[PDB]
RNA sequence: UAAAUAAAAAAA
């Protein structure tokens, strides 16, 4: 048996990080060419996410076909071995998961015009291999990368972030322990703007905190967005070098 | 089944919103008055917002707690839609986009938020626990289902009383309402849900860069206004000066400033609603006994 | 459960010479049916096979027929649902060679096999393998009774957990099921099951002649 | 992992040493572990200055002044024994091996308990965590006697959960102890080692039944992180002194931190030092006046909800408009109620009620006359509650369950709906009321010639407070027939009280304090004392007379099931402690030979210098006395019907039906006895009677407890609020505290040793001389305090260094 | 037989009603004729989608029986051949049981029949005739036949009955007995004495029902 | 709905 705190007077957290550090970010494009039109493998901390974009293609049922826009579908597979303690049941039908899937759809319905691929279907399959806090933000980044890899038109990037709050000051990018310890805010940010695609608060949060917490998240998300551009451009430079 | 709306209606209502006008003759920050009616039994509450009619029923029964939580009771919220609220709804459709959202908003507002003291639902640890159930019935629809439901669940829970219990280990005699009075369920806070609908002006001319058309945002939209909105926002606030939960999935992209303004506007509404809800709980509590003072011990 | 009546969920369940009988065409609900009862020693098995088809599938462009087999637990809940699906997949791998599929284009044949009972006696100081040849016997009878064209009579046998199905008078094999048991029983099991096949075959042919007469 | 961590600490010292070399600052590793000291002594890798704790202290310049504080002198941590096997239990039971007793925990040491056993004259002691084996006060327990090598005298130290093993924290190994506790433990052990008068000690091997109800407590701030919203394992201190603290896990640790909460025990396994429980509800803040009262009624298991609607129908259709019939022979009345024919008309009599100033529920009234034959006619009238409260009704059922009215300081809890208690059954003045009346015919020497009982209608001439009656008797201006009868009552009262005391009647005393309002009805002004007037003897003597006559009558009519009340003689062991000290200190003693010798020696326990001493001893004698107990006549034989305290052969409670349930039964039995109505078969069934007595003895006790704890609560607030100074007498001396009893409020408190001195470690305790010697705070001189010493006392807010709590403790002026 | 009903209370439905007998309160809604699902389609007649929601908890097999019996009453009432290949959704939300639902479903069924009929009337759907339903029970000692029994009367009953008749000619001619659901055991003399007294109180109810229908609806018409 | 040597008496 043990006990632990949140934020020490020395400005140190349970894992050793300070109040404003992003975890290790690794990004990966075109990971499954023979399985999808677009694919991305995300590593944000201990989080490991495979994202597959299949489409635009013919619908399997003509009943479900829109002549004005493409049909966008997202299925999140949170594996039974994503956490330390293996879950006995499947999480697929869980109301918490249905809300997550619904949330993500609502977010990107306004971010892709989805008016230039009529009579087609875009299927997005996601596999969460490992989970360690901020899984929603990582899900957002995985879809954005995979969609771009598929050459599917969109207006801008959508970057996802996780916020942790203790006392006066929130902690950027929370892990499971911190998530357990304190309420968190998940932010969907469009491009380099201040506009949120997704605002998600599931636990109690003082009303004074949010304005400042939002400010920290937006600044951090911009850094994340910059990294993503670097991640793809860098890969392109590396790929070109490999070709040479 | 897809509802049919005339192109003429879509142009009329949109243009009216640019002229700060709406069909039901309301304001943009105005919320339709909420009427709360209590039935004979405790936990029976009827919420009415204009034409919108919802009914909630609170019930409980002796059950055994989960292995993971031996000190906590059980609490579930049901919001199954039916064709009674309109033929647009499929019977038992509990996986549709709007249905799952609404189900998740209520859950994050009441269940997850810990509005109900589930620890006080335990009779004997790891053995017997009360199982409170909130059943929401969507009688008819004129929009604002999420707002109606949150009011309905909370008013019901605060209304509700559970038979008094004497516990001696594993044996408990549940006193009937005849034998002794029932006990009210514990509440930690009173969450209120506000729904915001966003729109686009579609107008050629804007008078100034400094002052602009910006974005259309109304509160508690009707059925006709709900079909034409380009964005959905639901913020839950209480009288404790804190945000219970807020859910924005996609829709029309908005600034962090705009969300705050909606959040601050909603706070003035949830204050009036909470006090009003308490008042109708006070009026119904004193209502029940014609002779209660004659009745009293203390 | 809002579909059936499962009762109280806080409760718990209870905690504690080859002979054949063949009958076909006793169900008027389907196109073909069969009853198979076998008693050996202290162990006996009674199962019912129901065949529905061939019925046309709307929009189907298949140039041949489509067979679907499902095993069910009639009374005793013993075999896992996962294992029932496995045998079903094994059974369909057999009759897709047996059934003349070229005869039923744009059509489908559904086969329901109800394992109403099996009785097992075990002494104290696989399992479903023994039922497999009886399932094959039942289906082949139910298909032949229904009017479905079969290239040959399908039959099988069980020897030390090794099941192998034969057609064309044991000259060829339409299915092979080996679980556990012992090694080097390849030649032996092939000879022992071939005898069970020929025995099951003649009784199956006689069955149709009897009822048909 | 232990060696890695020690290597980690050693690496830190190594790093700091190298890091601080340019500044000429060395590092000293203070460790008692032999692994680090050996690893540094060998000096394998780097040079690290390692010193043990004691070895480091001896390097300070002031070694002497800080040395004394320092202590001088496959492994499994101690554990409680497993509960005895059922087979072992039934084998022991049959062989004569085991007995079971109700454990009463001592009131100042939660780790000492006793169990009464027939075999043994004094209570058999059960001492310590282990031998107590997770019992709670109240539990039915099976015990085994320990060998005489293990027998102990009553402990000389006080203790609670808040102040024992204060280091430990609950969770859902290695153990260590504090220096005072260590030294305190040494002193206690020494006291045990040398004491004469050790007593039978046992140990708990099983529990027959458990007294775990819902309880009330407040969290240990010391176990809670007040600024963290996480779920927390924490310690709850219960409101009862005896109970061990409880470990509960709660999401709201920080929120509940100044709340008076309710919890329930779930288990107490061998391998946990404390019971585990769980949060039930929050009654509100610890200062809240209201919540303390609700808390009080829960702790006592007293119902106070509005009377069940079901009860109301039993109440009369016409409520406050109910009226005694004008003509008893009225025909409509006689149809609506046929028993009326048997009711007597006593209205012409001059009935008056003498009740306390805020008394609205008036039980009884009295009348007098001079008969032509020279003798006097004295009669007693009591509320006819059983006319309205019928057996088998919901109203009888709620009253029977409640068993008694409960009087708190600010509240009265009724047994019956107040339509009865304060209107229709109350013997209100100037209004015809039904009543049960017993009338005597006695001579001038107050000797009873005959006595009669009947159901009657009476009209109250006047309702007095006690004082008015005394003034009307005294003045000598009013010589009307009524006043002449009142004086006749007092004259006969003196005769009856004389004979009674000569017969061996006790004269105990406990005149508790009273509270008064300002012009506002809820704004309190003063604390005073109620004075016993001669009229008070006047009401009590006739209540006693009514109750004795009634008991004889109903036992006569129903020898098997009469509702009676007995009071056992105290064993000498009850007076063992009290008697010995007085004999030693003054060579003055109180005699246990009879109740008359007890009463007379008590009377003679006088200090000429101080009047109060006699009252001190009288209140202390009251504590010793065995509980009086309701019983049905069939349960015992006649000599055991004895009321010791009252020195009468047979007694019952009749005079207060509205506020007690025993009376209701006695009333029905008397109406049965006189042929007025048949007795309900309920009160003729021994099993039902036996269950009724069990319940009402329980309700009676609980009501006394609740009564006292309301007074203690208000008085405790009041003295502090006043800043007032009040005297106290020492009735107990331990090694680490004394107990004082206060005359004005008559409420005991514990002054703890470290609230009596800034230095405890220099104190002298003498167990033979009943003496504590210490150096007071705000003073420099050694002080001797003894038992029976007049002291002065007051209340102030102390914050405990060990317990982060700041309660309002009782101190010595 | 002091029932109370309201008509046209819901906005987003073709027809609705709220029937109340004693405690038992049921609200009903009817949409139709509308486009049916393929599995619902009937080539020549109207398809009925009948849903019953309980006052507490979710719909179980119990309500599935309430739906089935309610179907037996409403089916012959509606002139279904007027709406081929079409659908009519009928939803009943029981708001208050008015009885121990763990033991009885008598009053809820009768109230659902009356409410459904009223909702069909409000919706303007072709009906062949009129209809009324009442709950009946028999006492344990007295063996009296009580029409419209209370919850307390049901507890001490030996048999419970649901009777729904089909009326024509201004509510004077019993065209047929749409539903009789008797649970319990019976004597012939009691049955016809029940039917004789029951017919009288039913006829009084129709007269009252006609009054209510005219009073509310006439102000709407010209 | 079990069960004690668990504060005498009077009025509240
Ligand atoms: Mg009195």
């Amino acid at each position: 048996m043990s006990r632990l705190e949140i934020y020490s007077p020395e400005g140190l957290r349970l894992d050793g990080r300070r109040w404003n550090e992003l975890r290790r970010f690794e990004s990966s494009i075109n990971t499954h060419p023979h399985a999808a039109d677009g694919s991305s493998y995300m590593e944000q901390g201990n989080n490991k996410i495979i994202t597959l974009v299949k489409g635009p293609k013919e619908p399997r049922l003509k009943s479900q076909m829109d002549t004005s826009k493409a049909l966008l579908n997202v299925s999140v597979n949170i594996t039974k071995f994503s956490k330390f303690e293996r879950s006995k049941s499947s999480h697929k039908n869980e109301r918490r998961v249905l809300e997550i899937q619904t949330s993500l759809v609502r977010m990107f319905e306004k971010n892709v015009m989805l008016n230039i691929y009529p009579r087609t279907v875009i299927d997005i399959e996601i596999h969460v291999l490992e989970q360690d806090g901020g899984i929603m933000g990582s899900l957002i980044n995985g879809i954005t990368l995979a969609l771009i890899d598929a050459g599917i038109s969109m207006f801008d990037y959508i970057s996802g972030i996780s916020v942790g709050l203790y006392d006066t000051t929130p902690l950027l990018d929370t892990n499971s322990l911190e998530e357990n310890a304190m309420s968190t805010v998940t932010l969907g940010v469009v491009g380099k703007s201040e506009k949120l695609s997704l605002l998600l608060v599931e636990d109690k949060i003082p009303l004074d905190r949010l304005e400042n917490v939002l400010a920290i998240g937006i600044a951090g998300a911009h850094r994340v967005r910059d990294l993503m551009d670097e991640e793809l451009r860098k890969h392109a430079q590396k790929r070109v070098s490999n070709a040479s | 089944k897809d509802i049919e709306i005339s192109a003429s209606e879509s142009k009329f209502i949109l243009e009216a919103l640019r002229q700060n006008y709406r069909l039901d003759g309301r304001s943009f920050d105005q919320f339709r008055d909420v009427e709360i009616t209590f039935g004979k039994e405790f936990g029976d509450v009827s919420v009415k917002m204009g034409n919108t009619k919802v009914h909630c029923r609170i019930s409980c029964q002796i059950a055994q707690p989960y292995e993971d939580r031996p000190f906590e009771g059980l609490f579930v919220i049901s919001t199954e839609i039916s064709p009674m609220a309109g033929s647009q709804f499929e019977n038992g459709n509990i996986t549709g986009e709007d249905e799952v959202l609404c189900s998740r908003i209520i859950e994050k507002s009441v269940r997850r938020s810990g509005a109900l003291d589930v620890e006080g639902l335990c009779i004997v640890a790891g053995s017997k626990c009360w199982a409170v159930r909130a059943d929401v019935h969507f009688l008819d629809c004129d929009g604002g289902f999420i707002d109606a439901s949150c009011i309905a669940v909370m008013a019901g829970l605060m209304h509700f009383k559970k038979p008094d219990i004497t516990v001696h280990g594993e044996q408990i005699i549940v006193h009937p309402v005849n034998e002794r009075e029932p006990v009210p369920l514990g509440i930690l806070h009173i969450p209120i849900c506000v729904t915001f609908s966003f729109f686009n002006p579609q107008d050629t001319e804007e008078n100034i860069k400094g002052e602009t058309n910006s974005e259309i945002s109304i509160i508690d939209a009707t059925l006709k206004e709900e079909l034409l909105r380009d964005g959905v926002l639901t913020v839950t606030l209480n009288k404790n000066r804190e945000v219970v939960q807020v859910s924005k999935a996609g829709g029309l992209p908005m600034d962090a400033l705009t969300l705050m303004k909606c959040c601050h506007e909603a706070y003035s509404i949830i204050e009036k609603i909470t006090d009003q809800i308490l008042q109708l709980l006070k009026e119904d509590s004193e209502k029940r006994n014609k002779y209660a003072a004659m009745l009293t011990s203390e | 459960d809002r579909r059936r009546l499962l009762g109280p969920a806080a409760a718990k369940p209870m905690a504690f010479e080859q002979e054949l009988s063949l009958h076909t065409g006793f169900i008027e609900n389907c196109n073909g049916s069969a009853l198979v009862e076998a008693r050996s020693l202290g162990h006996q098995t009674s199962l019912i096979s129901a065949v529905y088809g061939p019925r046309s599938i709307r929009g189907s462009f298949t140039s041949q027929g489509t067979i679907s087999i499902q095993l069910k637990n009639g009374l005793l809940e013993k075999y896992n649902t996962n294992e029932l699906k496995e045998v079903s997949s094994f059974l369909m791998g057999i009759f897709n060679s047996v059934v003349n599929l070229s005869r039923y284009p744009k059509s489908g044949i559904d086969i329901f096999v109800y394992l109403t009972y099996d009785k097992d006696l075990t002494n104290n100081p696989s399992q479903i393998s023994s039922l497999i040849p009886h399932c094959i016997t039942s289906i082949t009878l139910a298909l032949a009774d229904a009017g479905i064209e079969l290239v040959d009579m399908a039959g099988a046998g069980e020897a030390n957990g090794t099941v192998v199905s034969f057609i064309k008078n044991g000259e060829e094999i339409v299915g092979f099921w080996k679980d556990d048991g012992d090694d080097e029983d390849l030649l032996e099991c092939l000879d022992r099951c071939k005898e069970q096949y020929n025995r099951y075959r003649d009784l199956m042919i006689s069955c149709l002649m009897n009822q048909e007469t | 992992i232990n060696d890695r961590n020690n290597r980690a600490i050693r690496k830190t010292c190594q790093w700091y040493s190298e890091h601080l070399k340019p500044y000429d600052i060395n590092v000293v590793l203070v460790t008692n572990d032999r692994l680090n000291r050996e690893a540094a002594t060998k000096e394998v890798e780097s040079n690290i200055i390692t010193k043990s704790l004691v070895q480091y202290i001896e390097l300070l310049p002031n070694a002497d002044d800080i040395r004394d504080s320092i202590p001088q002198m496959t492994f499994s941590d101690f554990t409680f024994p497993e509960y005895y096997s059922t087979a072992r239990v039934m084998g022991g039971l049959k062989n004569g091996v085991l007995y079971q007793g109700n454990i009463q925990i001592s009131e100042y040491n939660f780790l000492e308990g006793s169990v009464s056993l027939p075999r043994f004259s004094k209570p058999v002691l059960i001492v310590g965590q282990k031998n107590l084996n997770r019992a709670f006060n109240g539990d039915q327990v099976i015990v085994e006697l320990l060998p005489q090598s293990e027998w102990k005298a009553p402990s000389s130290i006080v203790l609670d959960s808040e102040h024992f093993d204060v280091n430990d924290n609950p969770d859902i190994n290695t153990t260590v102890i504090s220096d005072k506790q260590r030294r305190l433990l040494a002193k206690d052990a020494m006291i045990a080692q040398r004491s004469k008068k050790i007593q039978p000690t046992a140990k708990v091997v099983y529990i027959q039944r458990r007294s775990w109800r819902q309880y009330v407590g407040q969290l240990a701030p010391s176990s809670v992180d007040p600024q963290s919203s996480s779920t927390q394992n924490v310690f709850v201190i219960l409101m009862d002194k005896c109970l061990p603290k409880v470990r509960i896990r709660t999401r709201r640790a920080a929120e509940l931190l100044d709340k008076r909460i309710v919890i329930s025990i779930d288990s107490w396994p061998t391998t946990h030092k404390y019971p585990l429980g769980h949060f039930v509800r929050d009654l509100g803040t610890i200062e809240s006046a209201q919540a303390e009262t609700e808390a009080l009624l829960l702790e006592h298991d007293v119902e106070y909800r509005p009377f069940s609607k079901k009860v109301l129908e039993c109440l009369p259709a016409e409520g406050h408009d109910w009226k005694a019939p004008t003509k008893l022979d009225d025909p409509e009345a006689v149809s609506k109620d046929p028993l009326l024919t048997k009711r007597k008309d006593l209205r012409d009599k001059l009935i008056c009620s003498i009740d306390p100033p805020g008394c609205v529920d008036i039980n009884d009234a009295l009348h007098a006359k001079k008969l032509p034959n020279g003798n006097w006619e004295v009669g007693v009238h009591i509320a006819d509650v059983t006319h309205f409260v019928k057996p088998g009704t919901a109203l009888d059922a709620e009253g029977a369950a409640r068993g008694t009215s409960v009087y708190l300081v600010d509240k009265r809890i009724d047994m019956l709906p107040m339509l009865l208690g304060t209107d229709l059954c109350s013997l209100k003045p100037y209004v015809d009321r039904f009543a049960f009346s017993v009338i005597w015919e006695l001579d001038d020497s107050a000797n009873i010639v005959n006595v009669n009982f009947m159901k009657s209608v009476i009209r109250s001439r006047e309702a007095f407070s006690y004082e008015q009656a005394q003034l009307r008797i005294d003045d000598k201006t009013q010589n009307d027939e009524l006043t002449m009868g009142m004086r006749a009552l007092l004259k006969l009262s003196v005769k009856l009280k004389q004979k009674r005391l000569e017969a061996g009647a006790l004269n105990l005393a406990s005149p508790e304090v009273k509270v008064h309002m300002d012009s506002e009805t809820s704004d309190p002004n003063e604390v005073e004392i109620k004075k016993l007037l001669a009229t008070n003897s006047l009401v009590e003597e006739f209540m006693l007379l009514a109750n004795i006559s009634v008991a004889r009558k109903i036992y006569d009519a129903f020898p098997q099931t009469a509702m009676l009340r007995r009071h056992a003689a105290p064993p000498s062991t009850n007076f063992e402690i009290l008697n010995e000290m007085l004999n030693t200190r003054k060579n003055m003693s109180i005699s246990l030979e009879s109740s008359k010798a007890l009463a007379d020696s008590l009377d003679r326990c006088v200090d000429p210098e101080d009047p109060y001493f006699n009252t001190l001893v009288r209140i202390m004698s009251t504590r010793c006395m065995m509980a009086a107990q309701y019983f049905y006549s069939g349960a015992y034989s006649y000599p055991d019907f004895r009321h010791y305290g009252l020195a009468v052969d047979i007694y019952t409670h009749f005079t207060s039906p509205i506020r007690r349930y025993c009376d209701v039964v006695a009333h029905r039995q008397l109406a049965g006895a006189i042929g007025y109505e048949p007795l309900s078969l309920t009160h003729r069934d021994k099993n039902k009677m036996d269950m009724i007595c069990r319940n009402i003895n329980r309700k009676h006790r609980n009501a006394q407890f609740a009564g006292r704890a309301s007074i203690e609560y208000y008085v405790g607030q009041v003295m502090r609020n006043n800043e007032s100074t009040e005297t106290g007498y020492v009735i107990k001396v331990f090694n680490n505290g004394i107990v004082v009893l206060v005359p004005k409020f008559g409420v005991e408190g514990l002054i703890r040793l470290d609230n009596l001195t800034e230095d405890p470690n220099s104190a002298a305790f003498d167990e033979v001389e009943y003496k504590l010697t210490f150096v007071p705070t705000n003073s420099d001189k050694p002080r001797d305090v003894y038992v029976f010493d007049k002291v002065e006392v007051q209340v102030r807010s102390v914050m405990d260094p060990i317990t982060s709590k700041r309660k309002a403790e009782l101190l010595l002026k | 037989m002091s029932v109370q009903a309201e008509i046209g209370i819901l906005d987003h439905v073709d027809g609705s009603s709220e029937f109340v007998s004693q405690d038992t309160k049921v609200i009903c809604s009817v949409t139709g004729p509308i486009e049916p699902k393929a599995r619902q389609e009937l080539p020549t007649q109207l398809a009925l989608e009948i849903i019953v929601r309980p006052a507490k908890g979710v719909a179980t097999t119990r309500e599935k029986v309430l739906e089935d019996k309610l179907r037996a009453v409403l089916t012959p009432l509606i002139t279904r051949h007027c709406y081929p290949r079409q659908l009519c959704q009928i939803t009943c939300q029981i708001l208050e049981s008015g009885e121990d639902e763990a033991e009885f479903s008598l009053r809820e069924l009768s109230c659902c029949i009356n409410a459904a009929f009223l909702a069909l009337v409000d919706a303007g759907i072709a009906l062949n005739s009129m209809c009324a339903s009442i709950p009946i029970a028999i006492i344990k000692d007295t063996s009296d036949i009580i029409v419209d029994p209370t919850a307390e009367q049901l507890k001490i009953s030996l048999s419970v009955h649901t009777l729904a008749l089909e009326f024509v000619n201004g509510g004077k001619v019993v065209k047929n007995v749409l539903l009789l659901d008797s649970n319990g055991d019976f004597n012939e003399d009691q049955l016809f004495s029940l039917l004789e007294l029951g017919e009288q109180k039913c006829q009084e109810l129709v007269t009252n029902i006609r009054r209510i229908i005219q009073d509310n609806i006439s102000p709407r018409l010209v």
